[PDB]
């Protein structure tokens, strides 16, 4: 047992007497409702560790009674924890009992060694015609999520979920990194709905961690740790293509650097942390492939002031493989979903990764999406028939490229009433492969809005009038 | 490292830490008793114009003012482990704060039997009844066996009335009853 | 003043006896941890600078000594570490084993395998705290170090002896530049002329472990892991192990210098050194200057990159050349740390960002990439063509119907083209000779622009078969003489003649 | 020092919280349990904008539908005392000062007691919300908090940071506004309602403690300082206004 010295704000020192734990370990105070973990962080010298708590602070004496666990956070981990919700030290926070499992897992972990990564890169297939095809996603990569709140977002989280189960076979986690209460509540209600959560059997597809905004620092930066042991298991036992969202990861720099100057050390430049750069190097290495299975990472980040080169948002840019922006200017132009396809990239588009069938069709489509760019502003000021008629092919195509990008959601069923279409990779090559020559030109606009493949392009072109 | 033995107290600060060092070496081997004898002329052994002189003067060395005090705790009566304590305050400077290390051991040896005495303040010295019964209540409120001592001052700007302390308790019943007639006011 | 060592488990050491099984000259025990830097009290013997070893097994080196502790810099995590340990003195300062028995595998920063391959057997052992040569051992650059690209071969040559900086943002092609080399050793090292062979070393600091995973492949791929050593640091080790994690590197090829051998160390990169050292400085509570740096940067990459010389024939005749890489935000060529660096090295090498989007690949600015003294050690095969190019480059960019505009436009749109160049495929030195003759001498000057990527691809795989014997006198006689470049001229023309337009 | 109810209790914002602005309502609207961020430069009618929508709640406080009345809430934190005493008499003379509580905390009184007083009214805002009823909150404002909270870490020696507030400013203006919340049918169907007030310095709204606040509440009204002598007043800047309740807050008609 130990005791406790100095209560200053969020931060509790503990004195013990014989068995001092290691860093990274996990106190818990005794006399106390609700559970109060601490964690030691510094061995401050004649028998005192220095910790950070994870609640409220209010109401402790000096010289109480704090046992020790001996190891550090375990949480309940296992099959059976898809469909629930928990906070950073796995107790259930949505009032339907207690998780019930086998085995428990620490969150502390280290990564991988050298000799058991993947030795190639390889393409993870989504279904999605305009993710897969111009910014396809990397096995084990990080993906980046520009845009907030009115575009369209949290459709596009709720329908990888339901892709990667169909076609693939694995799971995913959601780690809520400080979010909002009522935004979290939100996303509970909006996944029950659409079926990708199930309240009555066991067939459901997320497990949920939530630490909210009004938690203390501490408890703010070791959600993302929380919500990628979970992500661990379905790759490590089970050897599943594992998905994993964090929203976002602005909130876990940002709660890092509150913490570091909570215990007392210099800052470093504009107001960060001195270890920048080795937090996000001990978290998202463990995001990798193994020789197991994988596990891929789909992150929004927020920038700063609008600064590309601020440190926050600069640590980060140099994990990621891909990037995919949403639109708002496209979300009034009436596609769904709003991804714009010239401000996405990728870093595995290259020809001796996916190869040159994906190349060269690729290619082409972003070319034949600027030139619509830079024709479209002589017709708004000038006028029409002015230029040439190679170039209203051009303008012709261009329009029915950018809505053959459009499909349809399986998400989405009970409410625009269409039918959700699952594409697969070899039949979006296959499409564009045609546009592009001139082969489907004759049929209209309206029938490439909103199919699946391009044979049920065709059988749309019949039913106009 | 081995662990040490704590003192009822706790006090802290640069005499805190050297008065706890010897409460944990001197609970061991069962001397208290014998280091307490000793600290209490070591006091009256330092404060001699020619020994209290020489010990605060900085320029004369570190080493010589440990030879002139080796040989003068090694002839009169010490060698126990309490000379080495001397040995160590020289080395480290700390010769100065020698007074504060004993009269910190002093109240840490004291609360072994000691009680943490009172403080009656109110008016002129009365008659021999009313002390004899406050002393023979407030044994009965240790309930640890212990003689109890006590203090006694003069303060005459309480009216009538008199404060208690018994340790860290202090009751009350002094012109403050005068200060709560704000309810008269406030209401 | 209160103390380090003022605590109560140390005065109870003195003040019950001065204890007899306590050794306090050779072992110690650790008092305080966390930061970094252990608080280790005892140990009285220690050196500066030397390493020891904690009871988990963790090495870690005496940085500062104190007249109450010492503070050990630990290498590895600080978590295995508690508060009342035993550390013991090895007796040596910190060294790395070293020799020519580590060629093909990949060790980390202390020189312990990682490729689980078992022990590596050494024999020496060098210091990582060495001193450059001073003013008398070395000498000027004299032998040239191919790099198998034809924008670099021919615009800013490079030579055995020469530091040369690599500086662009991200994902400019700055590690694929580096991979090439290594790969274009292979015509070198498998001969019978000792005199050019040259070893590589690679240094990832801060890098993605599954990115050097997937370049140690290609490496293997193309025969080129028999003469490569690899240390790596990557970004989930501590902060310790990537500052010390150049000095390591370097200290294998202060071997081949020594003894005759020439070798060839990629640092990748120094920024995120520099970010690692910042760490450690303000964690032991520095002063800070510009951009919260310590006041020591400039020590840090000085006394690194002044080991990377030639020695004089007196010394054995061997060379250690460098090729470190910055990191720029935004294209910022005028900040605190790419300043430290340009003040060093001899020379640059720019990589736009903005060329890299327009499809001209490799991005190398022409206008502001300079090598001062690698000028003189280049083959006269390649200045007596080469220096031609260097004038035409020149006359395309002042100019950005007339008369004399539209000449000049035309020939250096078709010399822009000609220094594209493949991923992975490096080009031989005499193979290059001919391209770069054509471009210059005036024989493409009348095809279209975008049919020239395919004119270099059809008359280089046919020159290398029906006239691979007579190529082998540019290499063998190290220039053009008026009887080859009477010859070339009926090579070209006869070609053009059969390339179908 | 309570805390927020969790993810369970809470229901999504369906019914309207009616200001009386004819800018405000039809296109940056506010829900019964939204957190809405009134900011802008000084002089621009911040007070102004939070003082009639506590008079607009008469309509309603007067009549017989019980689940439609509003009960308002206005904390001072740091302004002189003649001028509350001029906001006192303004809502005495419109008679909505029968249905408010205010306050009080100005300038004269000591540093801790311009931190409890956003604390302090939270605490009478919940009590409507924990027994059915509604309720509305103004913190006016919550830049002179963070500012007399400073002063009191600095001199009890705590580490500093960014423009020498303390590591833990965050912490302090999330769980405030977090207590703002929509509880459903089964917990009695309450509200509370939180507008607080923010004042930037020359128009930059990326300083500390204005990315705090922005980043925590769900849409700010942006009250410039050129529209209002252009002649537009009250001068919502509706380009760069939002609301992330969005239209789920309106009437039909509206
Ligand atoms: N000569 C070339 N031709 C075509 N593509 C190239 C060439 N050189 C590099 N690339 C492309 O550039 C991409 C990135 O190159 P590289 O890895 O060198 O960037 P980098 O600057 O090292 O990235 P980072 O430093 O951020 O890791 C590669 O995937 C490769 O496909
Ligand atoms: N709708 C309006 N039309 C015309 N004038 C107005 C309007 N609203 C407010 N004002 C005037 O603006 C002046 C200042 O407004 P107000 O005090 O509300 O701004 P404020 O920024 O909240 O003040 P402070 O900077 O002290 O917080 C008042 O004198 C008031 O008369
Ligand atoms: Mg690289
Ligand atoms: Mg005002």
């Amino acid at each position: 047992t130990g005791r406790i010295v100095a209560v200053i704000g969020a931060v509790v020192d503990v004195q013990f007497d014989e068995g001092l734990p290691p860093i990274l370990n996990a106190l818990e105070v005794q006399g106390r409702e609700t559970r109060l973990v601490l964690e030691v962080a510094q061995h401050l010298g004649e028998s005192t560790v220095r910790t950070i708590a994870m609640d409220g602070t209010e109401g402790l004496v000096r010289g109480q009674k704090v046992l020790d666990s001996g190891a550090p956070i375990k949480i309940p981990v296992g099959p059976e924890t898809l469909g629930r919700i928990m906070n950073v030290i796995g107790e259930p926070i949505d009032e339907r009992g207690p998780i019930k499992t086998k085995q428990f897992a620490a969150i502390h972990a280290e990564a991988p060694e050298f000799m058991e990564m993947s030795v190639e890169q390889e393409i993870l297939v989504t279904g999605i015609k305009v993710v897969d095809l111009l910014a396809p996603y990397a096995k084990g990569g990080k993906i980046g999520l520009f845009g907030g709140a009115g575009v369209g977002k949290t459709v596009l989280i709720m329908e990888l979920i339901n892709n990667v189960a169909k076609a693939h076979g694995g799971y995913s986690v959601f780690a809520g990194v400080g979010e909002r209460t009522r935004e979290g509540n939100d996303l509970y209600h909006e996944m029950i709905e659409s079926g990708v959560i199930n309240l009555k059997d066991a067939t459901s597809k997320v497990a949920l961690v939530y630490g909210q905004m009004n938690e203390p620092p501490g408890a703010r930066a070791r959600v993302a740790l929380t919500g990628l042991t979970v992500a661990e298991y379905f790759r490590d036992q089970e050897g599943q293509d594992v998905l994993l969202f964090i929203d976002n990861i602005f909130r876990f720099t940002q709660a890092g650097s509150e913490v570091s100057a909570l215990l007392g050390r210099i800052p470093s430049a504009v107001g960060y942390q001195p270890t920048l750069a080795t937090d996000m190097g001990t978290m998202q290495e463990r995001i990798t492939t193994t020789k197991k299975g994988s596990i891929t990472s789909v992150q929004a980040i927020y920038v700063p002031a609008d600064d590309l080169t601020d440190p926050a948002p600069a640590t980060t840019f140099a994990h990621l493989d891909a990037t995919t922006v949403l639109s708002r200017a496209i979300a009034e132009l009436g596609i769904y979903p709003a991804v714009d396809p010239l401000d996405s990239t990728s870093r595995i588009m290259d020809p001796n990764i996916v190869g040159s069938e994906h190349y060269d069709v690729a290619r082409g489509v972003q070319k034949i999406l600027q030139d619509y760019k830079s024709l479209q502003d002589i017709i708004a000021i000038l006028g029409m028939d002015e230029l040439s008629e190679e170039d209203k092919l051009t303008v012709s195509r261009a329009r029915k490229i950018q809505r053959f990008l459009s499909q349809p959601f399986q998400v989405a069923e009970v409410f625009t009433g269409h039918l959700g279409k699952l594409v697969p990779l070899k039949e979006t090559i296959k499409g564009f492969q045609q546009i592009l020559a001139g082969e489907y030109d004759h049929l209209p606009e309206q029938a490439f809005y909103m199919v699946g493949p391009i044979e049920e392009a065709v059988a749309k072109a019949d039913k106009l009038a | 490292f081995a662990k040490l033995v704590r003192p009822p107290v706790q006090i802290y600060g640069i005499e805190g830490r050297y008065a706890t060092a010897l409460y944990s070496a001197a609970s061991k081997q069962n001397k208290l008793e014998q280091v307490e004898k000793e600290l209490l002329r070591v006091a009256q052994i330092l404060k001699e114009p020619k020994v209290a002189a020489s010990i605060m003067n900085p320029y004369v060395k570190r080493s010589v003012k440990v030879k002139s005090l080796s040989d003068m705790t090694a002839k009169e009566k010490f060698s126990p482990l309490t000379s080495n304590l001397i040995n160590l305050l020289a080395e480290n400077g700390r010769l100065s704060s020698t007074p504060g290390v004993i009269s910190a051991f002093s109240t840490m040896m004291s609360v072994h039997r000691g009680e943490v005495p009172c403080s009656v303040t109110t008016a002129s010295p009365l008659d021999e009844a009313t002390l004899t019964e406050l002393k023979t209540v407030l044994k009965s409120f240790l309930s640890k066996g212990q003689i109890l001592k006590l203090e006694v001052k003069v303060d005459p700007s309480i009216m009538g009335g008199m404060i208690v302390r018994i340790g860290e308790k202090y009751v009350d019943m002094s012109a403050k009853t005068k200060i709560q007639k704000l309810s008269r006011a406030m209401r | 003043k209160t103390g380090t060592a003022e605590v109560s488990s140390i005065l109870e050491e003195r003040i019950l006896g001065a204890d007899t099984s306590v050794d306090l000259e050779e072992t110690g025990r650790v008092l305080s941890i966390g930061d970094g830097i252990a608080r280790v009290h005892g140990l009285r013997n220690v050196q500066a600078e030397e390493m020891v070893e904690f009871s988990s097994g963790l090495k870690g080196m005496s940085l500062n000594l104190e007249p109450d502790n010492v503070g050990v810099v630990v290498f590895g995590n600080d978590k295995l570490i508690k508060e009342g340990d035993i550390v013991k003195r090895t007796g040596a300062i910190v060294d790395v084993p070293v020799g020519e028995e580590l060629l093909g595998r990949v060790v980390d920063a202390l020189g312990n395998a990682i490729d689980g391959k078992g022990p590596i057997g050494s024999k020496t052992r060098r210091r990582v705290g060495l001193k450059a040569p001073g003013i008398i051992p070395r000498i000027s650059v004299r032998e040239p170090m191919q790099t198998g690209i034809k924008a670099v071969d021919s615009l800013v040559p490079i030579g055995r002896g020469q530091r040369e900086l690599i500086i662009g943002d991200r994902q400019t092609g700055k590690t694929s530049i580096a991979i090439d080399t290594i790969i274009n050793q292979k015509r070198f090292n498998d001969g019978t002329d000792e005199k050019k062979k040259l070893y590589c070393i690679y240094v990832a600091i801060g890098q993605k472990r599954s990115t050097v995973a997937q370049l140690v492949k290609r490496l293997t791929d193309a025969d080129a892991m028999k003469y490569t050593i690899v240390v790596s640091a990557t970004a989930s080790d501590a902060a310790p192990l990537q500052y010390l994690a150049p000095y390591s590197g370097c200290s294998m090829g202060e071997y081949f210098r020594d003894n005759g051998k020439h070798a060839l160390i990629i640092y990748d990169d120094l920024s995120k050194q520099a970010v690692a050292y910042r760490q450690m400085s303000l964690l032991l509570r520095r002063p800070p200057g510009r951009e919260a740096y310590p006041g020591d940067v400039f020590y840090l990459h000085s006394r690194l990159l002044e080991r990377a010389a030639k020695m004089n024939d007196a010394f054995g005749g061997g060379s250690l050349t460098a090729l470190p890489v910055i990191e720029t935000q935004a294209g910022d060529v005028s900040a605190y740390i790419p300043t430290n660096v340009i003040s060093i090295t001899d020379g640059q090498i720019f990589l736009e960002t903005e060329l890299f989007y327009k499809g001209i690949r490799p991005a190398i600015n022409v206008g502001l990439s300079v090598s001062r003294v690698g000028s003189a050690a280049q083959t006269r095969a390649m200045k007596q063509v080469a220096g031609t190019m260097k004038l035409e480059l020149a006359q395309y960019r002042e100019v950005a119907l007339d008369a004399a505009t539209q000449q000049l436009l035309s020939r250096g749109v078709r010399l822009t083209e000609l220094l594209k160049q493949g991923q992975y495929a490096p080009m031989a030195i005499e193979e290059q000779v001919a391209v770069i003759y054509a471009g210059v001498r005036g024989y493409l000057d009348k095809l279209e622009p975008s049919k020239i990527t395919k004119f270099e691809n059809a008359f280089l795989s046919h020159v290398i078969s029906q006239h691979q014997a007579l190529l082998g006198k540019i290499r063998a006689d190290g220039k053009i003489s008026e009887e080859t470049d009477a010859k070339l001229k009926e090579i070209v023309t006869n070609f053009l003649a059969g390339f179908e337009a």
